[PDB]
């Protein structure tokens, strides 16, 4: 086909920069770090009423401590999670610890470049994955988010948003949320940024906040549980 | 020739023409051409002779693999005709396969055997684009066991059938019908007749001649079945009587 | 190391029965070297082009006249290299039967197995199929036989056919002509007759090659006795 | 084993033969003399057995030995079939 | 899984033109609707194509991925009939449906076809032989809690809880005609459920109840197909129906 | 003894470290079963031209080490920074092969000598076939523990700074043991010294017991 | 290069299909015609030879129609060549099934797995869809007498009178109108199907050599799969003249 | 020389209409624009000699390296596209190693150089790996069949030399070997004589200074691949500059 | 074009474009300096982050506690680099038990990067390591790049206008064996900075430091542990 191994005279492939605009369609996440746990927020996308919030998630459990919501486009997310749980799985027989945040990020990170048009196998593709993931969970270093791109690079944050407008959602971000604060003030400032961003605006059904604290387990929220977090904005 | 049309993907691949034609194939060809290796091949009775050009770039050289005869096999001996790269891939294949044979066979190979080997092998090449076929020409001579000797010409496709006598080269056409006199002529088939009349022949189509030093020649004789070069040596005793022969 | 290069398909379907590559290579058999196969009804004789017009021809083994095994002889049109896999996969093929059977591989089946190979060239990307078409004989059923194979991987049923130059012209003389309870002797006189009608130029004995399949079994022709076939005859 | 220049099948081509030719020429006039009053066929045979190569380039320097050869032969009647008959080789 | 190009080349669009034009694969698979009840969840299709001289069982776009899961398809489009390509996507999903119960014994998860079926797609992008599919499925079944289950999945990888679907010629279309013929009544009753199906399907198809074939599964007894003569009894009376909601 | 599934037998390898340098002494005697096959042969291999090897045990189980050694010395010649080896690598890497090859029916209780001064490392090193290794003073394995290595290390025990002169004297008296006891051979010894520069070792040289053991 | 075509094998085309694929279809229209008819008693396939010569010899009788087991059959439309390989894969298929299941094979469960591979290869491989479309007649107990069409497409078909291979949609038509659901037995099948072979042909002129005609019909405790003789065919040729003035009357 | 950038090397399979493909063309100009690496092949054994590129005082012996042993008594002098020929090292390294596991003796040149050249064509035939884009001398001293030096191009053409030499001007530096004879030589004279070639041959128009590294297998290394003795060295270095003067 | 993209056409100087381009794309990526003593080797790299509410991704990155690798390039293609040098090292720990030399572990790393600039439609990988390590011999910075071609330097930068890194670290090059732990890293921002422009100079949370050997274990000293490492500094020279 036309080129797959583009290069610009700069140094960088044409092709990774085609990758964010995929993001900017998808759905939009907001994984912020707290002392207090990790609360991580992401976009169900409502269009009927008849979808129900308990029985179907988009924050899935990488293990029973730790929690990643996505953004972008959604099949791509899919296989970057079914391989991260098993790593994750099978690191807990054999260490018997909880999985840094951290630790799960890199293994994802290879992932995302490797293409190339001809010589592709399941470790390599014909084009990089245009998904951003938060990782968010809490471990023995304390609660950690870690944030992974489409360009296959970790990063520590303790407050990124990435979805309709990536750097727009985490200036947003920027102007409100202060490094070390009460669950309840972070878990506001997720869901603040997420309704002006979107086209869509805060309901219940609309977004989707589970929290994991440390010294608990990973919890996905009840019909209730979730209708008390909308009252603060 | 034809270039030939796609209808296919034919351009760059050996898929049909509507020649019958196959693009990697006639390539193959003017893959002898680059390599100005040309040979004239004369069966007899006594022998089985094969006369070829030595290349030198320069003085400083080993013969070892300068030299263009090789051992395909200890009585039946070869030589590769055309680009020098692709011969001796060529060489490699054959012998691992020689050494197959050897194996499988137990003995000294018939010549009709041994050119059916190569020519098997061939036609994976041939068919495949995947690895363009190797663009060297073989014309193997040794003394079939109840026969006698034997010159078979394989093409780089692997075609091969049996001839009075045969060459091998950047042209084939032109040097077959000045051999075709020779053997017309068909002369006392002797050691140092077979030797001369094949010397002969290589000379009169190039209009360059040459020393024995310049060429190498490879006998297979009633003599000794063993695949023997001659030298600069014994190839000088024919060259030597060839001047006083008319 | 590894290769790549070429492994999408390079041959497209035309609306005629066979697909587009395939045509061509029919037509890479009719340049190719004559080649005529007529079934005497007491065995089958197949005759071919001994030269590959050159005209220096020694044959005492080289030739394109080949027995497979007891009762069955290939004689082919086209290309060299395609025909010598043939022929050793042919025996392979004679004597996977010869083991299970203890009797050769019947001329039907020899067909089919051939067949599928020829075929596999066609569909997968990196290959091409044969440029050869076989005329096959053979003693199966205690009635000889002759078979076409042709290099798409088709089969075409024959009691006499033609191939080589003019092969278009030569089935339609030959299915017109076509002679069985013919003595063996008669078998060569009207193999070599019809050869002159499909081959242009000189004939000798370095210029044909014959093979006949009966009932002792397959053999080449010595270049002696071919001479004396096409002396006799008008 | 041999190292360095010439090889031992190759290299041998530009100097050993042509030289030999080359010298032979210059020697000639001094064997011509004997010649002429007899015993002419060692005198031409020296240069003859070089002559034996069947290069393009050996017969360029050829030219020069005839010269002064031809004088003696034709004032002769016997000498004369002899220089004409290695000629005849050359053609043939 | 063998190519020589790659499958397909990333847009500045944010679009995969195999998953799309994958989409337009699985229209060929026709219209199909499914509602959940309170205890029988059900899926009906179009197109039965009836002419008495085949049988039903082969133009099925139901398909029986296990005993207590079932499914069918489509996505968005107009074009042309094949059952064909949709069907291959169906003998993954069987597998993939098999495989889990092996696994886990009690009646498999919709959830995880869903998801295995998203990241399906997204894997034969990497191939380069592999053709890449963009589908969606109707996933019925039930759990080892006893509770109907009607999910839905999308060519966008993307899976979704639902009390009443349709996809097909226009999956927003049929969809939102589905919307204003849902009330709460509709989904504990067993009968209201079995009405809107037909009603959907009622609208793209002439002369359904032959051409609207659908099964009812339950929490405790398999995959039920029912004969068509049973459902044109009711398609009589639906469309009587389908013209007052409208 | 002590040496399960061998044939052609090494009978006996002294090894002692001294201040840089070594003393191996082995013998040329080499026997084919009971036979003395080869009266003299040289049982010291050239893994460089800065290390050394030595072996005791089964010859032909030796042979097989000789050719994973030299693998190894070209791996690291082979980069082009022309390094020599590190004598606990080579013989390290080699170790682990031997607890691969015990689960196999072949038995290997294979025992060399490394001494090296490479890179800037100075090794002793002792690697068995069982993969008994160490870095040590003095070793020796499978015959050569049943009989001399016992007295070698009670010297060696209270005085840890032998010298290869106060050796040379005890390597000629045990191997005078060897050649009475042992059926692998009578006497005759190669004597090699490894140094961590230069590998080096004067040719196997006849030597000859001495008898008074029929007084009483 | 083999970045700058285009065959549109395992890529997708703007269609939403393969253009390797709707071109088979093609190829098979303008090669020789094969119809399988259901009878009461029996099933039979006749089919028309991709040879117009006027010369056959015989030597393999299975020119078209192939009896893969002594419970099966199988017609050839399109090209023999893509046929021949999988006349091999067949004869394997349909005995490894019977030597478990001891039960005349399903006619349905045979060409399911079969049109498996025909995707297979246009999906993935690399490699073309095979130019030839399988008619397969066989008897299962819990279907009864059955006929079952196969695709390059991986398309399936539950049939009791189909055509495929030449002139198609006539050919269809024509069985469906001589012959209802469940109407005319074996023998008298036997005569509908060169009569209709007679008119859709590539070349005119029906004659032996250019057909075969394949009977399965369950004898007596066997069911019995044989390839007609030329001789019984001409028998039937006649019976075919008589049978065109039967299906106007 | 034939090729265009368009059309006939757009795969790695495709075969040029002139018999020799455009890519071994492209292989054998990078050889061409690269600086002189020599290997003279003695009586007593073989004196290499490849000058070794410093762009900064930083830099140690690792850095531009162009001597390798591909055994431990073989040596490998390349020139041309650096990242190819040490490629090209590590699997002729694993090569060599395999051999001596298996046949258990110095390995003699003749059989390497009809290996390695039949690998170095393999490539230009295959798809999924491109022609090896330096030429190189293989050089050993060995008592299995003593000196040995062949050279192999890029084509994958195996010859043998007496003595050979490639660089900028690859036709001068081979008139300069013949007019010596090393016949008259033993080991220790032929460094000297490698010495000096290297700095004249080569023009700078992309080094700025280079340092000349080279290695013996002969007499005072003992058959094995060892770098230069330092009075061997030292006896080399005077006579370069000597010689330019 | 599309004879660029091509792995299979080439200048007439020889060089493939692909393979060009692969070299770039370090330059493009952020100036890492690497240098060693005779008893360390110090990696210090320039980090970047997101936001002012995170905290920045050390592009030292973690493999044995003897060697330590630096990247300067893609994330993504470092990883698949990574996952390889930490397979190999950890190897030769376990069968050789050796502390692996630098100097062989680069070259099999050359080998891998290469197999891409030959493979036909396969792009090359564009990430820089400057791999740290301790062996028994002492230290070296190895300095490997996109091709084959790898450097054994006492002191090498790479990234932006990285020619003039090096001309200071020529000036101390001597002075880096006699020098200690802690003024390895202060002679490495001393570097770093003239990459860079000289409007600016470094900061404490930009910085990241790298320390080998095995007389001290691996560390990675992040945007705050930085600080003890860094006083001393001296800004732009010129």
């Amino acid at each position: 086909d036309r080129g797959v191994n583009t290069f610009s005279p700069e140094g960088r492939l044409f092709q990774v920069e085609y990758a964010i605009e995929g993001h900017k369609l998808g759905s939009t996440a907001i994984g912020i770090q707290t002392s207090e746990g990790v609360c991580l927020a992401v976009e169900k996308r409502i269009t009927s009423p008849l979808m129900e919030p308990s029985s179907i998630e988009k924050i899935v459990e990488i293990d029973a401590h730790i929690g990643c919501a996505m953004s972008g486009l959604i099949a791509d997310a899919k296989t970057l999670i079914d391989k991260a749980r098993v790593e994750t799985q099978n690191h807990w027989f054999t260490y018997n610890e909880t999985m840094t945040v951290e630790s799960v990020t890199q293994a994802v990170s290879n992932l995302a470049l490797q293409f190339g048009e001809e010589d592709a196998d399941p470790g390599a593709m014909s084009r990089p994955f245009g998904v951003a993931l938060l990782f968010g969970g809490v471990d023995e270093k304390g609660p950690q988010l870690f944030h992974m791109d489409p360009s296959g690079t970790f990063v520590q944050c303790d407050a990124r948003a990435i979805g309709s407008a990536s750097e727009g959602a985490q200036s947003s971000l920027q102007e409100v949320y202060h490094k070390s604060t009460t669950l309840k003030e972070a878990i506001k400032s997720s869901l603040i940024i997420l309704k002006q961003v979107m086209e869509e605006k805060l309901n219940a059904t609309n977004i989707e906040l589970a929290t994991v604290q440390p010294g608990q387990n990973f919890h996905m929220f009840t019909k209730e549980e979730l209708e008390e977090v909308i009252k603060d904005i | 020739m034809s270039r030939g049309s796609s209808a296919g993907f034919d351009r760059h691949i050996t898929i049909f023409s509507p020649e019958g034609r196959l693009y990697q194939v006639e390539y193959a060809f003017k893959a002898i051409n680059q390599g100005g290796l040309t040979s004239v091949a004369v069966r007899g009775k006594d022998c089985a002779v094969i006369v070829t050009q030595k290349k030198v770039p320069d003085k400083l050289l080993d013969s070892s693999t300068v030299t263009h005869l090789f051992k395909i096999t200890e009585n039946i001996g070869c030589v590769m005709t055309g680009m020098t790269a692709d011969s001796r891939s060529q060489v490699q294949r054959a012998r691992y396969e020689a050494a197959n044979w050897k194996y499988k066979y137990g003995y000294e190979i018939p010549v009709d055997m041994l050119c059916k080997r190569i020519a098997d092998i061939s036609q994976v090449y041939t068919q495949n684009a995947e690895m363009r076929p190797l663009g060297c020409c073989m014309i193997l001579i040794g003394i079939d066991e109840e026969q006698g000797p034997q010159v078979y010409k394989c093409d780089p496709a692997g075609y091969y059938c049996g001839f009075k006598a045969t060459a091998a080269g950047v042209k084939q056409t032109e040097s077959t019908s000045f051999l075709e006199k020779k053997v017309k002529k068909k002369f006392d088939w002797t050691f140092e007749q077979t030797v001369e009349t094949a010397i002969t022949c290589l000379s009169t189509v190039l209009s360059i001649d040459f020393k024995p030093s310049e060429i190498e020649v490879g006998v297979v004789t009633v003599e000794n079945p063993k695949f023997r070069i001659l030298t600069e040596a014994e190839i000088d005793a024919h060259l030597v009587a060839l001047a006083e022969r008319d | 190391m590894a290769e790549r290069g070429y492994s999408f398909s390079l041959t497209t379907f035309s609306p005629s029965g066979k697909l587009v590559q395939i045509e061509y290579a029919l037509a890479a058999v009719a340049g190719g070297a004559p080649s005529v196969g007529i079934k005497a009804a007491n065995g089958v004789v197949l005759a071919t082009e001994k030269k590959q017009k050159s005209i220096l021809y020694d044959e005492r083994s080289v030739h394109k006249v080949e027995p497979i095994t007891k009762h069955i002889g290939l004689v082919y049109s086209g290309m060299g290299p395609d025909y010598r896999v043939l022929v050793h996969r042919a025996r392979k093929l004679a004597q996977q039967y010869y083991l299970v059977y203890q009797e050769p591989i019947p001329t039907a089946q020899l067909v089919q197995r051939v067949a599928s190979v020829m075929q596999e060239y066609t569909q997968s990307g990196g290959v091409r199929p044969f440029g050869v078409s076989l005329l096959i004989c053979g003693w199966n059923e205690g009635r000889p036989y002759l078979f076409q194979s042709d290099p798409s991987g088709a089969y075409f049923a024959w009691k006499a056919t033609a191939m080589g130059k003019n092969y278009v012209n030569g089935k339609t003389f030959l299915e017109k002509r076509y002679n069985e309870d013919l003595e063996l002797e008669d078998a060569i006189h009207t193999a070599i007759l019809t050869l002159k009608e499909s081959f242009e130029g000189q004939m000798t004995e370095d210029n044909i090659e014959v093979g006949i399949c009966n009932e002792a079994g397959f053999r080449r022709l010595t270049p002696t006795e071919v001479r004396d076939y096409l002396a006799a005859i008008a | 084993m041999a190292d360095g220049g010439s090889e031992r099948a190759d290299g041998r081509i530009v100097k050993m033969e042509v030289d030999y030719s080359a010298t032979v020429d210059q020697r000639l006039p001094e064997c011509e003399k004997l010649a002429k009053e007899g015993r002419l066929q060692e005198v031409i045979e020296t240069l003859l057995s070089l002559e034996k190569q069947t290069r393009t380039a050996s017969d360029m320097v050829s030219t020069s030995r005839i010269l002064v050869a031809v004088v003696k032969m034709c004032y002769e009647a016997k000498e004369w079939d002899l220089l004409n008959e290695n000629i005849m080789l050359l053609s043939k | 899984m063998s190519y020589d190009r790659a499958i397909t080349v990333f847009s500045p669009d944010g679009h995969l033109f195999q998953v799309e034009y994958a989409q337009e694969a699985v229209k060929k698979g026709s219209t199909a609707v499914g509602v959940r009840g309170r205890d029988i969840v059900v899926l009906g299709v179009e197109k039965k194509s009836v002419a008495k001289l085949q049988d039903e069982r082969t133009v099925r776009k139901i398909c029986a991925l296990d005993d207590n899961v079932c499914m069918a398809f489509a996505v968005v489009a107009s074009v042309s009939g094949l059952t064909a390509d949709a069907r291959i996507v169906i003998n993954r999903a069987r597998v993939e449906c098999q495989s889990h119960r092996l696994t886990v014994g009690d009646p498999v998860t919709v959830e995880y076809i869903t998801r295995y079926i998203a990241s399906l797609k997204q894997r034969y992008t990497q191939s380069n032989g592999r053709r890449p599919f963009g589908i969606s499925a109707l996933i019925v079944g039930f759990d080892f809690d006893g509770t109907p289950r009607l999910y839905q999945t999308d060519p966008s990888g993307t899976y979704h809880a639902w009390k009443a679907n349709a996809i097909g010629r226009g999956a927003k279309s049929v969809r939102e005609f589905l919307e204003k013929n849902y009330t709460d009544d509709a989904i504990e009753t067993d009968d209201l459920t079995i009405k809107l199906v037909i009603k959907a399907l009622l609208e793209v198809v002439q002369s359904g109840g032959k051409n609207i074939e659908l099964a009812v599964m339950r929490r405790d007894q398999p995959l039920k197909i029912l004969s068509p003569e049973e459902i044109e009894k009711y398609v009589a009376e639906i469309e009587k129906e389908k013209e007052e909601n409208e | 003894t002590q040496n399960p599934m061998v044939t052609g037998t090494s009978v006996l390898g002294v090894k002692f470290d001294c201040g840089v340098v070594i003393a191996a002494d082995m013998l040329g005697s080499y026997g084919s079963l009971a036979r003395f096959r080869n009266i003299s042969r040289i049982m010291r291999v050239n893994d460089s031209t800065m290390l050394g090897a030595s072996g005791d045990y089964a010859d032909f189980q030796y042979l097989k080490q000789v050719l994973g050694q030299m693998v190894i010395d070209e791996e690291l010649f082979g980069d082009g920074h022309s390094y020599s080896p590190r004598a606990i690598h080579s013989w390290l890497t080699r170790a682990m092969y031997s607890r691969r090859s015990k689960m196999n029916p072949l038995w290997n209780t294979k025992v060399i000598g490394g001494y090296a001064g490479g890179e800037s490392f100075l090794g002793y090193v002792d690697m068995l076939g069982v993969a008994y290794e160490a870095p040590s003073l003095a070793t020796g394995y499978g015959a050569y523990l049943a009989q001399p290595l016992l007295r070698e290390v009670l010297e060696k025990q209270p005085v840890l700074s032998q010298t290869e002169a106060r050796e040379l004297v005890e390597r000629c008296m045990r191997v005078l043991y060897y050649r009475d006891a042992r059926s692998y051979n009578r006497f005759q010894v190669a004597t090699v010294t490894e140094k961590g520069v230069e590998i080096e070792g004067p040719l196997s040289a006849q030597t000859n017991w001495d008898i008074a053991h029929m007084i009483s | 290069m083999s970045r700058r075509y285009d065959s549109r094998t395992t890529i997708f085309s703007p269609e939403g299909r393969l253009y390797q694929v709707e071109y088979a279809m093609e190829a098979i229209g303008h090669a020789g015609t094969c119809l399988g008819i259901l009878a009461n008693d029996g099933v039979l396939l006749a089919a028309e030879r991709r040879n117009i010569h006027k010369l056959l010899d015989e030597v393999f009788f299975s020119e078209k129609i192939y009896k893969l087991n002594e419970d099966m059959a199988c017609s050839v439309a399109g090209i023999t060549s893509d046929a021949n390989v999988l006349t091999n894969e067949l004869r394997l298929i349909a005995q490894r099934y019977l030597l478990q299941y001891q039960e005349p094979i399903p006619c349905e469960q045979l060409v399911t797995a079969l049109c498996d591979i025909k995707q297979a290869y246009t999906q993935f491989g690399g490699k073309r869809p095979f130019g030839v479309s399988l008619l397969y007649i066989g008897w299962d107990k819990h279907y009864g007498f059955q006929l079952y069409q196969s695709d390059p497409s991986g398309n399936y078909g539950g049939w009791k009178a189909t055509c495929i291979g030449n002139n198609s949609a006539a050919a269809v038509s024509m069985l469906k109108q001589d012959y209802k659901e469940g109407e005319m037995t074996l023998k008298s099948a036997l005569a509908l199907a060169v009569k209709v072979l007679n008119k859709t042909m590539d070349v005119s002129k029906l004659s032996a050599e250019k057909v075969e005609i394949a009977t399965l019909t369950r004898e007596n405790g066997k069911t019995v799969i044989r390839v007609l003789k030329q001789k019984e065919v001409e028998q039937l040729i006649k019976k075919h003249e008589e049978e065109e003035a039967k299906a106007e009357r | 020389m034939s090729s265009i950038g368009t059309g006939y090397d757009l795969s790695a399979s495709t075969f040029s209409p002139d018999g020799r493909v455009f890519q071994v063309e492209y292989a054998m100009k990078a050889v061409e624009n690269s600086s002189t690496a020599i290997g003279i092949r003695c009586k007593d054994g073989v004196v290499f000699g490849v000058e070794k590129l410093v762009l900064s005082k930083l830099y140690e012996e690792g850095s531009n390296k162009r001597l390798f042993n591909v055994d431990r008594h073989v040596g490998m002098a390349v020139a041309g596209l650096l990242a190819d020929a040490r490629s090209l090292a590590d699997i002729a390294r694993e090569e060599a190693s395999n051999f001596r596991s298996n046949f258990g003796y110095n390995i003699p040149l003749k059989h390497l150089a009809d290996r390695v050249a039949m690998y170095v064509h393999a490539y230009t035939l295959y798809s999924a790996v491109r022609p090896f884009g330096c030429s190189f001398m293989l050089g050993s001293y060995s008592v299995n069949d003593g000196a040995q030096l062949y050279m192999i191009d890029p084509s994958g053409v195996s010859y043998g030399y007496w003595g050979c030499a490639i660089g900028k001007a690859r036709q001068a530096a081979k008139t300069e070997i013949e007019k010596l004879q090393m016949k008259e030589m033993t080991c220790r004279d032929v460094v000297k004589e490698v010495a000096k070639i290297i700095y004249i041959v080569h023009d700078e128009v992309k080094d700025k200074a280079f340092e000349l590294e080279l290695s013996w297998v002969g007499e005072l290394t003992k058959g094995r691949h060892e770098i230069v003795p330092k009075d061997v060295r030292e006896e080399a270095e005077k006579y370069a500059k000597e010689s330019l003067k | 074009n599309q004879y660029d993209n091509d792995v299979t056409v080439w200048s007439p100087q020889g060089r493939i474009h692909q393979i060009e381009y692969a070299m770039e794309a370090v330059k493009q990526g952020s100036a890492t300096v690497g240098l060693k003593s005779k008893t360390h080797a110090v990696l210090v790299a320039l980090k970047r982050a997101q936001s002012e509410l995170a905290a920045h991704q050390k592009k030292i990155l973690h493999v044995d506690n003897h060697i330590g690798i630096s990247i300067a390039g893609l994330t993504a293609d470092a990883r698949l680099l990574c996952n390889f040098m930490r397979q190999e090292c950890l190897d030769s720990r376990f069968v050789f038990d050796r502390p692996l030399p630098v100097s062989r572990l680069v070259s099999l790393i050359g080998s891998k990067t290469q197999i891409p600039t030959q493979r036909y439609g396969r792009r090359p990988y564009g990430v820089g390591l400057l791999i740290a390590g301790y062996d028994d011999m002492g230290p070296h910075v190895f300095q490997t790049c996109p091709s084959a071609n790898y450097f054994d330097c006492r002191a090498m930068s790479i990234g932006a206008r990285s020619q003039s890194a090096r001309t200071y670290l020529e000036r101390h090059m001597s002075e880096f064996m006699q020098c200690n732990l802690d003024e390895l890293v202060k002679h490495g921002l001393r570097a770093l900075r003239e990459t860079l422009p000289a409007e600016q100079d470094l900061t404490t949370k930009n910085v990241s430091i790298g320390i080998v050997g095995k007389d001290l274990e691996f560390t990675i000293y992040d945007d705050d542990d930085v600080s003890p490492f860094l006083d001393g500094l001296e800004e732009r020279p010129q």
